[PDB]
């Protein structure tokens, strides 16, 4: 019973570590350059309107 | 024409369907937009007729109704 | 070298087709029986060599399958 | 002085205009994905703020 469960266990695992890494990590670039044109467009307008 | 030019760019840069956006849905509450998501609707719309808003009267918009009260 | 078994087949399957309890199983399997954890002697066999009997049955076109549940079975292709 | 400072005010709006329209195009893109995304998948195990 052991014998089966570890494998089991250890193959979900691998899968969901590794497909989260992959796909997590380009979100975050999208996300994060979008933040940061926004928040260089935000600077500007005040900037502009001051 | 600007009342459905409002609704073009509100679909568009909310993602929610024609249906839902009516004249009095809100856009946090009924069309779910958080804080960068109206900043950049109101962008949006600034950009659409290359008009330009201010602050404070920008944020008071808080609804398609108020939306295109302030753009018509 | 020559005449050596690697040159033809792995040792592990070769080892495998080699042990008391395969033909039993074979029959058993292409006759389209279901393989539990109750059955230790079978299990623990198609357990130890599982990728060997894998490459081997896909000879026949035909997949070894093993049920999240534990238990092995074969599933014809279409050829 | 102020007439100087107003022509780097004129700069300061032509670049906010670019970014503006950048800022844009962007979340345009960015919408499909939110749609796409409905499924549960993006509260936590996407959006890892880490």
């Amino acid at each position: 019973a052991i014998r089966v469960t570890q494998s089991d266990r250890d193959l979900f695992k691998h899968l969901i570590t590794e497909a989260t890494s992959y796909v997590s990590a380009d979100y975050m670039r999208h996300a994060n350059e979008r933040r940061t044109h926004l928040d260089e467009a935000l600077a500007l307008r005040g900037e502009l309107f001051g | 024409t600007i009342e459905e030019r409002v609704k073009k760019i509100i679909g568009e840069q909310l993602g929610v369907k024609q249906e839902e956006v009516t004249n009095n849905a809100s856009f946090v509450e009924d069309l779910g937009a958080d804080s960068l998501d109206t900043v950049e609707l109101v962008m949006a719309l600034e950009e659409e007729f290359d008009t330009e808003i201010p602050d404070e009267e920008a944020e008071k918009i808080t609804t398609v109704q108020a939306a295109i009260d302030y753009i018509n | 070298s020559s005449t050596h078994i690697e040159q033809f087949m792995p040792v592990k399957l070769a080892q495998a087709l080699a042990n008391s309890l395969f033909p039993e199983l074979d029959s058993q399997l292409r006759a389209g029986r279901h393989i539990g954890i109750d059955d230790l002697d079978n299990h623990a066999f198609l357990m130890d060599f599982q990728e060997q009997l894998e490459e081997f049955y896909a000879r026949y076109n035909v997949e070894l399958i093993r049920a999240p549940e534990g238990f092995f079975y074969l599933r014809p292709r279409s050829t | 002085e102020m007439e100087n400072v107003q022509k780097k005010l004129r700069k300061l709006e032509r670049d906010y205009y670019q970014i503006r329209e950048q800022v844009v195009s962007a979340k345009a893109g960015w919408c499909a994905v939110m749609r796409m995304v409905k499924d549960n998948g993006v509260e936590r195990r996407l959006h890892r703020r880490e």
